């Protein structure tokens, strides 16, 4: 519900939304990855194509 | 490609390998005779191959 | 164990810096068919009899070894 | 005045020697703009890019 400005900033700042984790089979939800590079635009919309 | 491999080899990461295996094979293959069909692609394609 | 420790500012207000995916490498998921169960997501409820759910979970509900496709997308219904 | 106090803030900066570097630029527009790859360091240390 915030600013414009501060979603864009948190968007590149930092992760959130309990993304998915990669290169395993379950796809179990990840907290602390080690080094995964995790952009999600899906998140910020709110839609699903 | 280092960019598939950057994770070490892992199922899913070797799943995908084994898939661009096939698609690969089933593309690329014969490339100086397919050289011929692409007709204007006379060069750049040999060149870059 | 050596140290380094870096300071960073940014100095004017306006952003200076953007990214763009210009490439796909590769599709990591699968975008099939994999219907994630609740079964081992809520494991405590069960139904009054016994046998009703032990019929329930044997008809439907039932480490993969191998997978062709990939890392397997959770369908949710 | 800025003129004046350009030499205030560049601290040494215009100071400093040159010397030539080894890069690809391009002409956008008016912009001149170095473009580059990292790719080698990262695939000599087995770290993601």
């Amino acid at each position: 519900n915030r600013g414009l400005y501060n979603m864009v900033n948190e968007y590149s700042q930092r992760l959130g939304g309990h993304p998915a984790t990669s290169n395993t089979e379950v796809q179990f939800v990840v907290i602390a990855g080690t080094d995964v590079f995790l952009e999600q635009p899906c998140s910020f919309l709110q839609e699903a194509f | 490609d280092p960019t598939f491999t950057e994770r070490g080899f892992s199922k899913t990461v070797k799943s995908d390998l084994i898939a661009m295996f096939k698609r690969h094979l089933l593309e690329h293959s014969f490339f100086l005779d397919r050289a011929e069909n692409m007709g204007s692609g006379f060069s750049q394609y040999v060149r870059s191959r | 164990e050596v140290h380094h420790e870096m300071a960073s500012i940014d100095t004017g207000l306006s952003y200076s810096s953007t990214m763009t995916p210009a490439r796909v490498a590769a599709i990591t998921t699968d975008m099939g068919i994999h219907t994630q169960d609740f079964f081992s997501v809520f494991p405590a409820e069960a139904f009054g009899n016994q046998q009703v759910n032990d019929y329930i979970k044997a008809k439907v509900g039932a480490g993969a070894p191998g997978l062709c496709h990939g890392q397997q997308a959770t369908c949710e219904i | 005045s800025t003129k004046s106090d350009l030499p205030a803030v560049a601290a040494g900066v215009e100071d400093q020697p040159r010397v030539p570097i080894s890069a690809a630029v391009i002409k956008l527009g008016n912009h001149a703009v170095a473009v580059e790859s990292l790719q080698k360091m990262y695939n000599d240390t087995q770290s993601p890019y």
